[PDB]
């Protein structure tokens, strides 16, 4: 099975530079056309650059022409994007993409998981993780809701877990919103009422850009 | 460049029904027996998958419920019947001219029955007050029609500055939506008022769902 896994993304300053990598397996890499496509925060997709099987031909969008460089090593089964003079507009999730052979299949056959690029003057900041518990006069029905407030981090992403996975089926983690220059998001979980007093409920919160990880037990009031 | 505009931006279709997504191109894209238009499906947090290539060729493995058509400047994707896991943003891509161009995408919302939100409200944590801040959080969970309204009232006085709302993507398991609204203010501000109220209005009730606490009560 074809698999593409990209890496090297993270925060970088304006005017800055950073090289992305895409690792390929499950197919004869030397036969294929390869491209980078980026998805903006607002979900628009755009092909930044492409390269053929033998590095004989490369294409760049006009917005990246002269700042980016695409390369490949057919022996290592790796593709690269060398970026420079980074602008805020470059901020995106970058996928590497395979083309099918010979107009056979679709002009982009397979995509990776993406690696994230944040171009910004703002600084890497870990979050504060506050516990959200109901007041002592709480909502005593068959189920109770609890949460954590993950506030003041930068850049994306965060990951939120609850009791390290076991509580997945009742979790809503809401997408982050941007304030002064910091993301806040929240996350709820529901658990039978007859469980919350006597049982631990714990949000696991990681922020990879700051190598943060904290787990906050939710305590009643 | 070939601008690719996708209407509508979102479409809500019931399970069993048909969905159709349009992709209009600013110039013709039809290179003879081949119109080079691709459709891609993206579930949130997932990487896009190839759905249809060269306008109407079904890629290997995709269900026959997905089909593609069109010529010149007008192209179309159909899914029929729609099923649960078609919740996604579908994209059209041109590839007859450099630069290869994408449409802005069209979200397909799954149309289920009306369901009212479960509302819950949460005081500022001791641990936040200690740092000199105060956020009050309200959860409107598992509701349908995405459409809602949250009123944040302080001592029975609507307030709106410092309010941050977020919406989740439609739920894969039950096709509902969910939202959080968070009122933030400083600790001192928090300490000048008694009642903090989250009110939710949804098309399934004329009576608002009202959830509150008093800072002074117990």
């Amino acid at each position: 099975d074809v698999k593409l896994v990209e890496s090297g993304g993270g925060l970088v300053n304006l005017g800055g530079s950073l090289k992305l990598s895409c690792a390929a397996s499950g197919f004869t890499f030397s036969r294929y056309y390869m491209s980078w496509v980026r998805q903006t925060p607002e979900k628009r997709l755009e092909l930044v650059a492409a390269i053929n099987h033998n590095s004989g031909r490369t294409y760049y969008s006009d917005t990246v022409k002269g700042r980016f460089t695409i390369s490949r090593d057919n022996a290592k089964n790796t593709l690269y994007l060398q970026m420079s003079s980074l602008k805020s507009e470059d901020t995106a999730l970058y996928y590497c993409t395979r083309h099918p052979l010979i107009y056979h299949g679709n002009y982009l056959d397979y995509w990776g998981q993406g690696t994230t690029l944040t171009v910004s003057s703002a600084k890497t900041t870990p979050p504060s993780v506050y516990p959200l518990a109901p007041g002592s006069a709480a909502q005593t029905n068959s189920m109770v809701t609890l949460g954590c407030l993950v506030k003041g981090y930068f850049p994306e992403p965060v990951t939120v877990t609850w009791n390290s996975g076991s509580l997945s089926s009742g979790v809503h983690t809401f997408p982050a919103v941007l304030q002064s220059d910091l993301y806040t998001l929240s996350s709820s979980v529901t658990v039978p009422s007859s469980t919350w007093p006597s049982e631990t409920v714990t949000c696991n919160v990681a922020h990879p850009a700051s190598s943060t990880k904290v787990d906050k037990k939710i305590v009643p009031r | 460049d070939i601008v690719l505009t996708q209407s509508p931006a979102s479409l809500a279709v019931s399970l069993g029904q048909r969905a159709t997504i349009s992709c209009k191109a600013s110039q013709s894209v039809d290179y003879d027996g081949d119109s080079y238009v691709t459709w891609y499906q993206q579930k949130p947090g997932q990487p896009p998958k190839l759905l249809i290539y060269v306008a109407s060729n079904l890629e290997s493995g995709i269900p026959a419920r997905f089909s593609g058509s069109g010529s010149g400047t007008d192209f179309t994707l159909n899914i029929h019947p729609v099923e649960e896991e078609d919740a996604a943003t579908y994209y059209c891509q041109q590839s007859n001219e450099d630069p290869w161009t994408f449409g802005g995408g069209t979200k397909l919302e799954i149309k289920r029955a009306d369901a009212a939100p479960t509302v819950s409200i949460f005081p500022p944590s001791s641990e936040q007050l200690t740092s000199g801040g105060a956020s009050v959080v309200c959860f409107l969970n598992n509701f349908y029609p995405k459409d809602i309204n949250v009123k944040w009232k302080i001592d029975g006085s609507e307030r709106q500055n410092g309010v941050l709302n977020s919406w989740t993507d439609q739920d894969s398991k039950d096709s509902t939506y969910s939202m959080s609204s968070t009122l933030t203010l400083t600790k001192d501000e928090y300490e000048r008022h008694n009642s903090y109220t989250c009110e939710a209005t949804h098309k399934t009730s004329t009576s608002p769902i009202v959830k509150s606490f008093n800072r002074n009560e117990c």
